[PDB]
RNA sequence: ACACCAACGGCGAAAGCACUCUGCUGGGCCGACACUGACACUGAGAGACGAAAGCUAGGGGAGCGAAUGGGAUUAGAUACCCCAGUAGUCCUAGCCGUAAACGAUGGAUACUAGGCGCUGUGCGUAUCGACCCGUGCAGUGUUGUAGCUAACGCGUUAAGUAUCCC
């Protein structure tokens, strides 16, 4: 069903914001129905983006 | 290229990776994970040498004089 | 500034729907359980207890229903 | 004393008491209401009821200043989290936003131990 | 196509203050391109996306002592091939500048999922 | 000190290792004959590593908090609870070598039903790129047949059937 066909990075914000919560929390693998490999790569990505202020830790 | 499985080539590859590892072990002294590996590989090389000493005396002495390997502990 | 929960009240406002919307926002982020959790200190053991308990609770609630 | 049309209400709900402060967007405090300042003491001071009268008591002075719209700030795990909101509502003042500000460390100062009770 | 001969592939993002002109920006560009090429970079490929509001407010102190609080920012993107040895100074050299508010560099691995 | 991710998930010889990143490096596993040709397994002595508390020397000191002090509670309370709070916790360079250091299970090899799962890869299929399926390995988890056991239980990751060393 849902899948990643495009290279996932910290700069594809559309992608990463799918897998982020309203509060900017990272959603679990069981929810996102991703292979473990994927999920890890997402996670690190999100953190990197978070540091570069592409996505917020907390909200306004 | 030559024999990549030959005793003498292997012992070389080992002696070389060890003297290489030596610099890293000198710069970062706190890395025990790496040292443990060093001790393992040195063990391997020492084994092969003992083997080779059993099998061929000549090839052995030639080798440890060639690669500057310290003389054996059976003396 | 910062915020955890955002409840914006429109002008259709009545007290109970507002109160419960907010209540489910707090249930949704799990903030009160959170501050009952960080009230005191837990050794790694009560963390593994809490993880197994809560995770397998909501997980077996997902696999039964 | 100061007539301010729109401002913010901070309500801190702790387990032993709830404080309700009223301020304005300039980040300036106008008037506050504590559950202890209403003539409640240690036990009762935590009950959602004392929080109710605390909230009502602040909003008295805020309508006395003639203010209309407000934002609500809720900080802390205690009971008044839900109770105070009600009084904010029935006190007939327009509710703009209701936010939860309870601070969540992302890691940090190691909390006190567990009471063995 | 990209083909490093005994080099590592890299990406680097830099975040700069919004108060900058295009000439000061291109001067920075020029400068860092030169540090890379002076460090043994074959293929310096730079790309720019400027002026986006940040997720959050960041603070940068200057050499003039200014406290600068920002909201927007200038993102510079760098694909380049440098020896693993030479990546060392670059990062600090980016930290040290007052114009560069937030820097980060990543090694790039081939994706296989 | 590193929320969410986090999982009855990952690596590590064990101790342990998690915000992010880069660099130096240790292992692992898999597929191909490319090669050597028994070079194996174990290990008395010996060596290295080895939670936390502890110690020597220099830094550092927010929070927590032995000791200590006050407040209570109690017949008493040198305790539990509360208010304060020093060592210590942190870093550098060392010493100490002990833990329910636990799988309470030394190591290697061979061989003996399955069912349901996961992690890594490989193959064939599915499309010609993500699944998908069936399978080959390598590890990891839960039920359970034979057999074992004083019972509990263990059960291809044995506590089964045998061989070797400590
Ligand atoms: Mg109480
Ligand atoms: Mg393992
Ligand atoms: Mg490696
Ligand atoms: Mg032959
Ligand atoms: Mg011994
Ligand atoms: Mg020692
Ligand atoms: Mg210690
Ligand atoms: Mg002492
Ligand atoms: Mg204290
Ligand atoms: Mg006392
Ligand atoms: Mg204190
Ligand atoms: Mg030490
Ligand atoms: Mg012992
Ligand atoms: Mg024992
Ligand atoms: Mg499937
Ligand atoms: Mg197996
Ligand atoms: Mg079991
Ligand atoms: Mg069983
Ligand atoms: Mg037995």
């Amino acid at each position: 069903p849902i899948q990643s066909g495009d290279r996932i990075d910290y700069r594809n914000m559309s992608l990463i914001s799918r897998f982020i919560s309203e509060q900017g929390k990272i959603l679990s693998r069981r929810v996102n129905r991703l292979t473990l490999k994927q999920q890890r790569l997402i996670t690190s990505a999100i953190k990197q983006a978070r540091i570069l202020s592409l996505l917020p830790f907390l909200n306004n | 290229e030559e024999n990549k499985g030959s005793v003498e080539f292997q012992v070389f590859c080992f002696t070389n990776k060890i003297r290489r590892l030596t610099l890293h072990l000198e710069l970062h002294k706190k890395d025990y994970s790496s040292q443990r590996g060093l001790r393992k590989t040195l063990g391997k090389r020492q084994r092969l040498l003992a083997y080779l000493l059993k099998i061929n005396g000549v090839r052995y002495k030639e080798l440890i004089s060639k690669l500057n390997i310290r003389e054996l502990k059976t003396r | 500034s910062a915020y955890n929960v955002q409840v914006l009240v429109d002008d259709n406002e009545n007290e109970e729907r507002l109160l419960n919307r907010f209540r489910r926002e707090v249930m949704r982020a799990g903030v009160i359980q959170e501050c009952k959790r960080r009230r005191y200190f837990e050794n790694k053991q009560e963390e593994k207890k809490r993880k197994h308990r809560e995770a397998a609770k909501r997980n077996s609630r997902r696999r039964r229903g | 004393a100061r007539k301010i049309p729109k401002g913010v209400i901070h309500v801190q709900a702790s387990f032993n008491n709830t404080i309700v402060t009223v301020t304005d967007v300039r980040g300036r405090v106008v008037s506050w209401a504590s559950a202890g300042t209403c003539g409640f003491r240690g036990t009762k001071r935590g009950t959602p009821f004392a929080a109710q009268t605390a909230a009502g008591n602040a909003i008295r002075t805020v309508v006395e200043q003639g203010m209309q719209r407000a934002e609500v700030m809720i900080k802390g795990p205690g009971l008044g989290r839900d109770a105070a909101l009600r009084a904010i509502r029935r006190s007939g003042i327009l509710l703009s936003f209701v936010r939860d500000v309870t601070p969540m460390p992302h890691n940090g100062c190691r909390p006190p131990k567990k009471r063995r009770v | 196509p990209q083909c490093p001969p005994g080099l590592r592939q890299y990406e680097t993002m830099a975040v700069l203050r919004p108060d900058m002109t295009e000439d000061e920006r291109l001067t920075l560009t020029q400068k860092y391109e030169e540090l890379l090429v002076a460090g043994g970079a074959m293929y310096v490929e730079v790309f720019n996306r400027g002026v986006i509001p940040l997720a959050y407010s960041i603070k940068r102190k200057n050499k003039a002592g200014e406290t600068n609080n920002y909201l927007d920012g200038i993102y510079l993107l760098f694909t380049y091939f440098t020896k693993p040895e030479s990546i060392s100074p670059l990062e600090a050299a980016l930290v040290t500048d007052d114009d560069v508010i937030r820097s980060s560099s990543f090694k790039i691995r081939k994706r296989k999922y």
